[PDB]
RNA sequence: UUCUAAGGAAGGCAGCAGGCGCGUAAAUUACCCACUUUCGAAUUGAAGAGGUAGUGACGACACAU
RNA sequence: AAACUGCGGACGGCUCAUUAUAACAGUAAUAGUUUCUUUGGUUACAAGGAUAGCUUUGUGAAUGAUAAAGAUAAUACUUGAGACAAUUCAUUCAAGUGAGUUAGGAUGCCACGACAAUUGUAGACAAGUAACCAAUGAGAAUUUCUGAUCUAUCAAUCAGUUGGUAGU
């Protein structure tokens, strides 16, 4: 979904959610006005082990 | 002889002693030091032939002359 | 009772202030204090203070005087009668008539742990254990580097140079 | 402290010059300290950057060439004998930059012994009459009261007559 | 200006909140280092810098009846 | 943990009282000065005391208050082999740069004097330290040229004032 980084530095993938309506982490999301389309921003922190530590 | 006026002895900034018919240093004498000031500035005959000494002589000295370049008219000369 | 000989090492005044050991005087004088004569304690680094002391000279304003060799007050008294040992190995061999060359291990102070085991002593410091060459582990060894595998470059890097400072044509 | 700044001086049309700032350290000056003749007596000065002064508050000994004989030696100071700038110097025996002193030419004299042969106890007159009597011109060419030394130089033919006459 | 056992002692809000006074005239004695970045022995600790929240017809934009 | 040692609190934050060529803006110079940090380089099989936190006895109503004694460490303070560099002075040989008795070399002398007597068993590799070059640095600091509001019921002002020499 829209753009891929690939980030073995930090043990990441990054993407763009975009709705059309543990490793998880999802942040900054936002509706379109009017209801509908849902945008936001996801965190592929794979192995639980940069999960915790690259993560706040 | 008439540019000792001053109560201490007056020299260049390089004074350095020639060097005699013989090839050795003359500590019997002093070269008259003169330099050559930059962008197209010819040194008068006086900074070479003339006996004056001064410390603060753009052609005789280690005074530089810097990028700033100005001109005039003489207003006194007291 | 029959008395010793004491000799005066300290005091504070009825106020609690201190007794400066160069101060000549019986009544109480301001002066500027560093740490170095010890009445005043800095916080930050050479900041001094104008506080208050008590002159050298014993009188009847004086509380408590350390006059030891006590912790009297003054009618009254008090008094102070190995925590932890050296630790350098050359203080061990001074201490229990040691030499340089025997060992010092079988001689370290060792103090044991009494509770719900261990007995225990000081870091050592300054002993002939092989890698007390750590010291040399190579640590020292390691003028390597500088000892040519550094300066002969110095000789090479400048060698060389002479060589196209010479043609030159 | 002593400040070295212009903002306490005059314009060059005379007026006041009006007070915005503070004394600053930048434009700090220090006490000069007039160095003068006697037992060995320097102090070290922090200044700025924290590089080290040597502050010469008293000097005996210095060091002096000898131009013609490509030398130099360490001799002990005599007396000041003229200071072209004060003549409270000269009685104060004050060790500065460009004063006339007089040394004893002993180190000078012991090595023309062993390099010619000879005493001088073509050189200028006047510089043999101060070896037979003992007391040598020198001119002092270091900055005593920055440096905490006195390196100077024996006077020689054309320096010599100008000083001499002065005195 | 403050404490005091009356002998003595520290303190400088033109820092962030707040109080008195002055004037026609100007806001919370809040929460957090998660953003930006700075300092430090350093990936981690601090930061009334900074961020978020509260008051806000100073102003600016869209928009009900 | 606390404490010694190192670094920092000279940045950031607030205000506009002072200030009339002062400050500030553009510009140019430093061949007239220059740190800190960071970066690139260059130059004895190990010695000596004492000090805190620690223990003990305390004073004062009290401060971020302070007194004695007994010990104990260093990348704290010192000595010391490992073998030059940088300063001052005097003389001298001299190439880039618009321009330098200039960077630089040689001779003699004084002072100064090193590359921890350092640290990880673990994350030889590190790490640390003293001086000296150079960058950072179109930075900091001084300085050049030009540029400010009203007022003549302000017309003459200045004596370190303007310059010279020597020094500090």
């Amino acid at each position: 979904t829209r753009n891929l980084i690939v980030n073995p530095l930090l043990c990441r993938k990054q993407v763009v959610v975009d709705i059309y309506h543990q490793t998880i982490v999802l942040n900054g999301f936002v509706t379109k006005y009017g209801g509908g389309k849902t945008s936001g921003f996801a965190l592929i922190y794979d192995t639980l082990s940069a999960l915790k530590k690259f993560v706040p | 002889m008439a540019e000792q006026t001053e109560r201490a002895y007056q020299k260049q900034v390089f004074h350095h002693h020639s060097r005699n018919e013989k090839g050795e240093i003359d500590f019997g004498n002093v070269k008259r030091y003169h330099k050559q000031i930059g962008m197209g500035f010819v040194t008068p005959a006086e900074a070479i032939k003339g006996t004056y000494i001064d410390k603060k002589c753009p052609f005789t000295s280690d005074v530089s002359i810097r990028g700033r370049t100005l001109s005039g008219i003489v207003k006194s000369c007291h | 009772f029959k008395g010793y000989i004491l000799k005066i090492t300290g005091g504070c005044d009825k106020d609690g202030f201190p007794m400066m050991t160069g101060v000549a005087t019986n009544n109480r004088v301001r002066l500027l204090l560093d740490g170095r004569n010890g009445c005043y304690k800095p916080l930050r680094n050479g900041e001094r203070r104008r506080k208050t002391v008590r002159g050298a000279i014993v009188a009847g304003d004086i509380s408590v005087l350390n006059t030891i060799v006590k912790g009297e007050g003054e009618i009254e008294g008090v008094t102070n009668d190995m925590r932890a040992g050296p630790k350098r190995a050359s203080h061990i061999r001074k201490l229990f008539n040691l030499s340089q060359k025997d060992d010092v291990k079988k001689f370290v102070i060792r103090r044991e742990v009494a509770k719900k085991k261990r007995s225990k002593a000081p870091k050592i410091q300054r002993l002939v254990t092989p890698r007390r060459l750590q010291h040399k582990a190579q640590k020292l060894e390691a003028k390597k580097l500088h000892k040519i595998a550094m300066l002969k470059e110095a000789k090479r890097y400048a060698a060389i140079l002479n060589r196209y400072k010479v043609l030159k044509a | 402290g002593i400040t070295r700044d212009s903002r306490h001086k005059r314009r060059a049309t005379g007026g006041k010059k009006n007070s915005m700032q503070k004394k600053k350290k930048n434009t700090m000056g220090r006490q000069p300290a007039n160095t003068r003749l006697g037992a060995i007596r320097v102090h070290d000065v922090r200044c700025r950057y924290g590089i080290i002064k040597r502050r010469a508050l008293r000097l005996e000994n210095g060091n002096f060439s000898w131009a013609s004989q490509s030398i130099t030696k360490g001799t002990k100071i005599l007396n000041v004998v003229y200071n072209a700038s004060d003549n409270d110097f000269v009685r104060t025996n004050t060790l500065v930059k460009g004063a006339i002193i007089e040394i004893d030419p002993a180190p000078f004299r012991l090595w023309f012994l062993k390099f010619y042969g000879k005493d001088i106890a073509k050189f200028d007159e006047a510089l043999l009459e101060g070896f037979q009597s003992g007391r040598v011109l020198a001119c002092i060419s270091s900055r005593p009261g920055q440096t905490g030394s006195v390196e100077g130089y024996i006077l020689e033919g054309k320096e010599l007559d100008f000083y001499s006459k002065k005195i």
